[PDB]
């Protein structure tokens, strides 16, 4: 999960 | 310029984001983003103008932010689809399960369903809580873009999700994406902002  | 949920903002000349919706606060105009995409006092443009700046933020922790902008700005209360639009009429929040669409300018319109709320996305900056998660795609570009139902009721902004090499998550199965928002609720509260609808 990443910013976007 | 004209402000349309969607579409692409720069922040000091370098990071892109999307504009969430527009907003008021008293005289005021904005838009409602996401957290990540700038910090407080950081310069907005949109189409190589200056438009506005950060007010506030929130990031990590949650992801929220709003822009005030210029007098000159005209805030609409629309969601870009392609060449054409989606109305803003509310913020009644869906449930798990109801269609929704998202608008940003890396994938353009993508819809899906919701499949979970308070979600934690444990970003390399620290973790993010309730978010809601949905399985529509979305790509780098798209954070702070706007989240709404078909019907118009507005439900929050682009904050992350599961990309792969490629920059989206739009080459994998609706099955195995999560791509999560910031619900609007707390963010128009928490900075006393009302939505403009049509």
């Amino acid at each position: 999960a990443a910013p976007l | 310029a004209n402000i349309v949920g969607g579409i692409e903002y720069s922040i000091n000349n370098a990071s892109l984001c999307s504009v969430g919706f527009s907003v008021t606060r008293g005289a005021t105009k904005g838009f409602v983003t996401a957290g990540h995409c700038g910090t407080v006092n950081a310069t907005a443009r949109i189409g190589g103008a200056v438009v506005g700046t950060f007010a506030a933020r929130v990031f990590p922790g949650n992801d929220r932010a709003w822009v005030s902008l210029t007098s000159a700005q005209t805030l609409l209360p629309r969601v870009a689809n392609g060449s054409s639009f989606v109305t803003v009429r509310g913020s009644t929040e869906a449930a798990v399960g109801a269609a929704v669409c998202r608008s940003g300018r890396t994938t353009g319109y993508q819809c899906g369903t919701i499949t979970a709320k308070n979600v934690t996305a444990n970003y390399a900056e620290g973790a993010v809580r309730g978010l809601t998660q949905g399985n529509a795609c979305m790509g780098r570009g798209d954070s702070g873009g706007s989240w709404i139902t078909s019907a118009g009721q507005a439900q929050g902004v682009m904050s992350g999700g599961n990309v792969q090499s490629n920059g989206n998550n739009c080459g994998i199965p609706a099955s195995q994406r999560s791509s999560l928002f910031e619900r609007l609720q707390p963010i128009l509260s928490q900075y006393g902002l009302s939505l403009v609808t049509g």
